[PDB]
Protein backbone atom coordinates (compact mmCIF):
# COMPACT_ATOMS: atom_id res chain seq x y z
CA UNK A 1 0.00 0.00 0.00
CA UNK A 2 1.37 3.40 -0.99
CA UNK A 3 0.80 6.33 1.44
CA UNK A 4 -1.08 4.24 3.98
CA UNK A 5 -0.60 3.76 7.70
CA UNK A 6 -0.11 0.86 10.04
CA UNK A 7 -3.32 -1.08 10.66
CA UNK A 8 -4.39 -1.54 14.25
CA UNK A 9 -4.53 -4.99 15.75
CA UNK A 10 -7.85 -6.61 14.94
CA UNK A 11 -8.85 -3.85 12.50
CA UNK A 12 -9.14 -6.12 9.44
CA UNK A 13 -9.70 -9.62 10.90
CA UNK A 14 -10.77 -10.98 7.50
CA UNK A 15 -7.38 -10.11 5.98
CA UNK A 16 -5.58 -13.20 4.64
CA UNK A 17 -1.95 -13.47 3.46
CA UNK A 18 -1.25 -15.78 0.53
CA UNK A 19 2.22 -17.27 0.92
CA UNK A 20 4.20 -19.34 -1.58
CA UNK A 21 5.67 -22.58 -0.20
CA UNK A 22 8.66 -22.88 -2.56
CA UNK A 23 10.51 -20.57 -2.62
CA UNK A 24 9.00 -18.86 0.41
CA UNK A 25 7.53 -15.53 -0.73
CA UNK A 26 4.62 -13.20 0.07
CA UNK A 27 2.32 -13.52 -2.95
CA UNK A 28 -0.90 -11.62 -2.43
CA UNK A 29 -3.72 -10.69 -0.14
CA UNK A 30 -7.04 -12.48 0.23
CA UNK A 31 -10.07 -12.27 2.50
CA UNK A 32 -11.92 -14.67 4.77
CA UNK A 33 -15.61 -14.96 3.89
CA UNK A 34 -16.55 -18.01 6.04
CA UNK A 35 -14.78 -20.58 8.17
CA UNK A 36 -13.68 -22.55 5.05
CA UNK A 37 -13.66 -20.10 2.15
CA UNK A 38 -11.17 -17.41 1.11
CA UNK A 39 -11.62 -14.93 -1.75
CA UNK A 40 -8.72 -13.56 -3.81
CA UNK A 41 -7.79 -12.32 -7.29
CA UNK A 42 -7.48 -14.92 -10.05
CA UNK A 43 -4.17 -13.45 -11.18
CA UNK A 44 -2.65 -14.26 -7.75
CA UNK A 45 -3.09 -17.95 -8.70
CA UNK A 46 -3.09 -18.08 -12.54
CA UNK A 47 -1.19 -15.80 -14.96
CA UNK A 48 -0.10 -17.69 -18.08
CA UNK A 49 2.13 -14.87 -19.46
CA UNK A 50 4.49 -15.45 -16.49
CA UNK A 51 4.03 -19.22 -16.33
CA UNK A 52 2.01 -18.88 -13.09
CA UNK A 53 -0.47 -21.67 -12.31
CA UNK A 54 -0.49 -22.64 -8.63
CA UNK A 55 -1.98 -25.91 -7.42
CA UNK A 56 -3.52 -26.31 -3.99
CA UNK A 57 -0.30 -27.80 -2.61
CA UNK A 58 1.81 -24.82 -3.68
CA UNK A 59 0.45 -22.27 -1.28
CA UNK A 60 -0.44 -21.50 2.29
CA UNK A 61 -3.03 -19.13 3.65
CA UNK A 62 -2.02 -17.25 6.79
CA UNK A 63 -4.93 -15.81 8.78
CA UNK A 64 -4.98 -13.48 11.79
CA UNK A 65 -1.69 -11.71 10.96
CA UNK A 66 -0.41 -8.25 11.73
CA UNK A 67 3.38 -8.51 11.34
CA UNK A 68 4.49 -9.26 7.80
CA UNK A 69 7.41 -11.45 8.95
CA UNK A 70 6.96 -12.88 12.47
CA UNK A 71 5.03 -16.10 12.98
CA UNK A 72 2.44 -14.70 15.37
CA UNK A 73 2.25 -17.40 18.00
CA UNK A 74 -1.12 -17.66 19.76
CA UNK A 75 -2.96 -15.73 17.05
CA UNK A 76 -2.00 -16.57 13.49
CA UNK A 77 -3.44 -19.66 11.76
CA UNK A 78 -1.72 -21.28 8.77
CA UNK A 79 -4.22 -23.26 6.70
CA UNK A 80 -3.72 -25.60 3.74
CA UNK A 81 -5.94 -25.51 0.67
CA UNK A 82 -8.35 -28.21 -0.39
CA UNK A 83 -9.22 -26.70 -3.77
CA UNK A 84 -8.81 -23.56 -5.90
CA UNK A 85 -11.67 -22.31 -8.12
CA UNK A 86 -10.85 -19.74 -10.84
CA UNK A 87 -13.70 -17.89 -12.52
CA UNK A 88 -14.05 -19.64 -15.91
CA UNK A 89 -14.32 -16.31 -17.79
CA UNK A 90 -11.29 -14.70 -16.17
CA UNK A 91 -9.72 -12.68 -18.98
CA UNK A 92 -6.04 -12.35 -18.26
CA UNK A 93 -5.15 -11.61 -21.95
CA UNK A 94 -7.10 -8.35 -22.44
CA UNK A 95 -7.94 -6.50 -19.22
CA UNK A 96 -8.07 -8.88 -16.21
CA UNK A 97 -11.86 -8.95 -16.43
CA UNK A 98 -13.40 -11.27 -13.80
CA UNK A 99 -10.20 -11.30 -11.74
CA UNK A 100 -11.63 -13.47 -8.97
CA UNK A 101 -10.94 -16.88 -7.41
CA UNK A 102 -12.10 -18.83 -4.39
CA UNK A 103 -9.99 -21.13 -2.19
CA UNK A 104 -11.50 -23.81 0.05
CA UNK A 105 -9.57 -24.60 3.23
CA UNK A 106 -8.93 -28.25 4.15
CA UNK A 107 -10.24 -27.58 7.68
CA UNK A 108 -12.41 -24.81 9.12
CA UNK A 109 -10.58 -21.97 10.83
CA UNK A 110 -11.57 -21.10 14.41
CA UNK A 111 -12.74 -17.50 14.64
CA UNK A 112 -11.20 -15.25 17.28
CA UNK A 113 -10.74 -11.58 18.03
CA UNK A 114 -8.19 -11.57 15.17
CA UNK A 115 -9.95 -13.88 12.70
CA UNK A 116 -13.48 -13.13 11.53
CA UNK A 117 -15.22 -13.08 8.11
CA UNK A 118 -16.25 -10.03 6.10
CA UNK A 119 -19.73 -9.73 4.61
CA UNK A 120 -20.45 -10.02 0.93
CA UNK A 121 -22.67 -7.22 -0.43
CA UNK A 122 -26.26 -7.72 -1.31
CA UNK A 123 -28.22 -5.88 -4.00
CA UNK A 124 -29.10 -2.94 -1.77
CA UNK A 125 -25.57 -2.62 -0.33
CA UNK A 126 -24.19 -2.27 -3.84
CA UNK A 127 -26.93 0.23 -4.74
CA UNK A 128 -26.23 2.36 -1.69
CA UNK A 129 -22.46 2.25 -1.37
CA UNK A 130 -20.93 2.15 -4.89
CA UNK A 131 -21.00 5.90 -5.59
CA UNK A 132 -18.24 8.26 -6.74
CA UNK A 133 -16.59 10.05 -3.84
CA UNK A 134 -17.56 7.49 -1.20
CA UNK A 135 -14.43 5.95 0.30
CA UNK A 136 -13.53 2.34 0.85
CA UNK A 137 -10.58 0.79 2.62
CA UNK A 138 -7.75 -1.31 1.18
CA UNK A 139 -5.31 -3.29 3.34
CA UNK A 140 -2.27 -5.40 2.69
CA UNK A 141 1.40 -6.17 3.07
CA UNK A 142 2.30 -5.14 -0.46
CA UNK A 143 5.12 -2.81 -1.32
CA UNK A 144 5.17 0.79 -0.14
CA UNK A 145 6.17 2.32 -3.50
CA UNK A 146 6.09 1.31 -7.15
CA UNK A 147 9.28 -0.68 -7.72
CA UNK A 148 12.87 -3.36 -1.05
CA UNK A 149 9.85 -1.29 0.08
CA UNK A 150 8.26 -3.93 2.31
CA UNK A 151 6.17 -2.89 5.34
CA UNK A 152 6.81 -4.18 8.85
CA UNK A 153 3.08 -4.60 9.57
CA UNK A 154 -0.23 -4.68 7.69
CA UNK A 155 -0.99 -1.29 6.05
CA UNK A 156 -4.31 0.46 5.41
CA UNK A 157 -5.44 3.31 3.18
CA UNK A 158 -8.87 4.77 2.49
CA UNK A 159 -9.60 5.64 -1.18
CA UNK A 160 -12.61 7.24 -2.94
CA UNK A 161 -14.55 5.46 -5.70
CA UNK A 162 -14.10 7.30 -9.01
CA UNK A 163 -16.67 8.21 -11.69
CA UNK A 164 -17.08 5.58 -14.41
CA UNK A 165 -16.08 7.98 -17.25
CA UNK A 166 -12.95 9.12 -15.35
CA UNK A 167 -11.95 5.50 -14.85
CA UNK A 168 -12.54 4.78 -18.56
CA UNK A 169 -10.66 7.85 -19.73
CA UNK A 170 -7.65 7.16 -17.52
CA UNK A 171 -6.44 4.10 -19.47
CA UNK A 172 -6.40 2.83 -23.04
CA UNK A 173 -7.39 -0.65 -21.81
CA UNK A 174 -11.01 -1.75 -22.32
CA UNK A 175 -12.54 -1.76 -18.86
CA UNK A 176 -15.81 -3.52 -18.01
CA UNK A 177 -18.59 -3.15 -15.47
CA UNK A 178 -17.02 -6.12 -13.59
CA UNK A 179 -14.46 -3.67 -12.29
CA UNK A 180 -14.58 -0.24 -10.69
CA UNK A 181 -11.72 2.15 -9.92
CA UNK A 182 -10.70 4.09 -6.84
CA UNK A 183 -8.08 6.68 -5.89
CA UNK A 184 -7.49 10.39 -5.49
CA UNK A 185 -7.37 12.82 -8.36
CA UNK A 186 -4.14 14.61 -9.32
CA UNK A 187 -3.15 17.88 -7.60
CA UNK A 188 -5.60 17.39 -4.72
CA UNK A 189 -3.24 16.75 -1.83
CA UNK A 190 -3.87 13.27 -0.51
CA UNK A 191 -2.83 10.28 -2.63
CA UNK A 192 -2.41 6.55 -2.15
CA UNK A 193 -3.01 3.22 -3.87
CA UNK A 194 -2.61 -0.50 -3.53
CA UNK A 195 0.66 -1.88 -4.92
CA UNK A 196 2.54 -5.13 -5.69
CA UNK A 197 1.56 -7.91 -3.27
CA UNK A 198 -1.70 -6.17 -2.22
CA UNK A 199 -3.54 -7.86 -5.13
CA UNK A 200 -6.31 -10.16 -4.06
CA UNK A 201 -6.92 -8.25 -0.85
CA UNK A 202 -10.27 -6.65 -0.03
CA UNK A 203 -11.68 -3.19 -0.74
CA UNK A 204 -14.18 -2.91 2.08
CA UNK A 205 -16.82 -0.38 2.99
CA UNK A 206 -18.68 0.14 6.27
CA UNK A 207 -22.42 0.43 5.89
CA UNK A 208 -24.02 3.43 7.68
CA UNK A 209 -27.30 1.51 7.69
CA UNK A 210 -26.23 -1.51 9.68
CA UNK A 211 -22.59 -0.85 10.65
CA UNK A 212 -21.24 -4.00 9.01
CA UNK A 213 -18.18 -4.17 6.82
CA UNK A 214 -18.83 -5.38 3.28
CA UNK A 215 -16.26 -6.45 0.74
CA UNK A 216 -17.14 -4.41 -2.37
CA UNK A 217 -13.93 -5.03 -4.32
CA UNK A 218 -10.83 -7.18 -4.76
CA UNK A 219 -7.51 -5.44 -5.50
CA UNK A 220 -7.05 -6.29 -9.20
CA UNK A 221 -4.74 -4.15 -11.36
CA UNK A 222 -3.27 -0.78 -12.17
CA UNK A 223 -0.51 0.82 -14.20
CA UNK A 224 2.28 0.84 -11.63
CA UNK A 225 1.25 2.33 -8.25
CA UNK A 226 0.02 5.76 -7.10
CA UNK A 227 0.61 7.49 -10.48
CA UNK A 228 -1.01 10.88 -11.08
CA UNK A 229 -4.03 10.44 -13.30
CA UNK A 230 -4.11 6.66 -12.90
CA UNK A 231 -6.43 4.68 -10.63
CA UNK A 232 -6.46 1.27 -8.98
CA UNK A 233 -8.96 -1.18 -10.53
CA UNK A 234 -10.92 -3.54 -8.35
CA UNK A 235 -13.01 -6.62 -9.17
CA UNK A 236 -16.66 -5.77 -8.51
CA UNK A 237 -17.66 -8.44 -5.95
CA UNK A 238 -21.42 -7.96 -6.17
CA UNK A 239 -21.41 -8.35 -9.97
CA UNK A 240 -19.66 -11.68 -9.53
CA UNK A 241 -21.61 -12.75 -6.46
CA UNK A 242 -23.79 -15.27 -8.30
CA UNK A 243 -20.63 -17.17 -9.29
CA UNK A 244 -19.29 -17.06 -5.73
CA UNK A 245 -22.52 -18.46 -4.36
CA UNK A 246 -22.69 -21.16 -7.05
CA UNK A 247 -19.21 -22.42 -6.14
CA UNK A 248 -19.84 -22.44 -2.42
CA UNK A 249 -23.26 -24.12 -2.82
CA UNK A 250 -21.81 -26.84 -5.11
CA UNK A 251 -18.61 -27.49 -3.17
CA UNK A 252 -19.18 -26.43 0.45
CA UNK B 1 -20.49 -23.86 6.89
CA UNK B 2 -20.84 -20.62 4.92
CA UNK B 3 -24.27 -19.84 6.38
CA UNK B 4 -23.08 -20.22 9.99
CA UNK B 5 -20.64 -17.31 9.73
CA UNK B 6 -23.13 -15.14 7.91
CA UNK B 7 -25.15 -13.89 10.86
CA UNK B 8 -22.16 -12.16 12.50
CA UNK B 9 -20.16 -11.27 9.32
CA UNK B 10 -18.53 -7.90 9.05
CA UNK B 11 -18.67 -7.02 12.79
CA UNK B 12 -15.20 -6.94 14.33
CA UNK B 13 -14.76 -8.37 17.85
CA UNK B 14 -12.36 -5.60 18.90
CA UNK B 15 -14.39 -2.76 17.31
CA UNK B 16 -18.10 -2.99 16.52
CA UNK B 17 -18.79 -5.68 19.09
CA UNK B 18 -17.27 -3.44 21.80
CA UNK B 19 -18.74 -0.17 20.44
CA UNK B 20 -15.25 1.11 19.62
CA UNK B 21 -14.11 2.83 16.41
CA UNK B 22 -10.80 2.35 14.68
CA UNK B 23 -8.48 5.30 14.01
CA UNK B 24 -9.56 6.10 10.45
CA UNK B 25 -13.06 4.76 9.92
CA UNK B 26 -14.60 8.17 10.56
CA UNK B 27 -13.01 9.23 7.24
CA UNK B 28 -15.10 6.61 5.47
CA UNK B 29 -18.35 7.69 7.11
CA UNK B 30 -17.57 11.36 6.52
CA UNK B 31 -17.12 10.61 2.78
CA UNK B 32 -20.80 9.54 2.71
CA UNK B 33 -21.88 12.71 4.47
CA UNK B 34 -19.54 15.49 3.22
CA UNK B 35 -17.44 13.92 0.43
CA UNK B 36 -19.49 14.71 -2.66
CA UNK C 1 -1.32 -28.95 9.85
CA UNK C 2 1.68 -27.08 8.42
CA UNK C 3 4.69 -27.01 10.76
CA UNK C 4 5.40 -23.28 11.40
CA UNK C 5 9.02 -24.04 12.17
CA UNK C 6 9.34 -24.62 8.40
CA UNK C 7 9.24 -20.82 8.03
CA UNK C 8 11.42 -14.94 7.89
CA UNK C 9 12.14 -11.84 5.79
CA UNK C 10 10.59 -13.43 2.71
CA UNK C 11 10.54 -11.33 -0.49
CA UNK C 12 7.35 -10.02 -2.04
CA UNK C 13 6.71 -11.68 -5.40
CA UNK C 14 6.61 -9.46 -8.46
CA UNK C 15 2.89 -8.89 -9.06
CA UNK C 16 1.46 -9.00 -12.61
CA UNK C 17 -1.48 -6.93 -11.31
CA UNK C 18 0.72 -3.82 -11.36
CA UNK C 19 2.72 -4.86 -14.42
CA UNK C 20 0.17 -6.53 -16.70
CA UNK C 21 1.36 -7.76 -20.08
CA UNK C 22 -1.65 -6.15 -21.81
CA UNK C 23 0.09 -2.76 -21.32
CA UNK C 24 3.34 -3.80 -23.08
C1 LIG D 1 -2.85 -25.65 -14.09
O1 LIG D 1 -2.26 -26.84 -13.58
C2 LIG D 1 -3.18 -27.91 -13.29
C3 LIG D 1 -2.34 -29.06 -12.78
O2 LIG D 1 -1.40 -29.46 -13.77
C4 LIG D 1 -3.94 -28.31 -14.55
O3 LIG D 1 -4.95 -29.25 -14.19
C5 LIG D 1 -4.57 -27.10 -15.22
O4 LIG D 1 -4.99 -27.52 -16.52
C6 LIG D 1 -3.58 -25.95 -15.40
N1 LIG D 1 -4.26 -24.77 -15.90
C7 LIG D 1 -3.76 -23.99 -16.87
C8 LIG D 1 -4.60 -22.81 -17.26
O5 LIG D 1 -2.67 -24.21 -17.39
NA1 LIG E 1 -3.33 7.84 -8.99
Amino acid sequence: IVEGSDAEIGMSPWQVMLFRKSPQELLCGASLISDRWVLTAAHCLLYPPWDKNFTENDLLVRIGKHSRTRYERNIEKISMLEKIYIHPRYNWRENLDRDIALMKLKKPVAFSDYIHPVCLPDRETAASLLQAGYKGRVTGWGNLKETKGQPSVLQVVNLPIVERPVCKDSTRIRITDNMFCAGYKPDEGKRGDACEGDSGGPFVMKSPFNNRWYQMGIVSWGEGCDRDGKYGFYTHVFRLKKWIQKVIDQFG
Amino acid sequence: TFGSGEADCGLRPLFEKKSLEDKTERELLESYIDGR
Amino acid sequence: EFDPSLLADAPTARDPGRNPEFLR
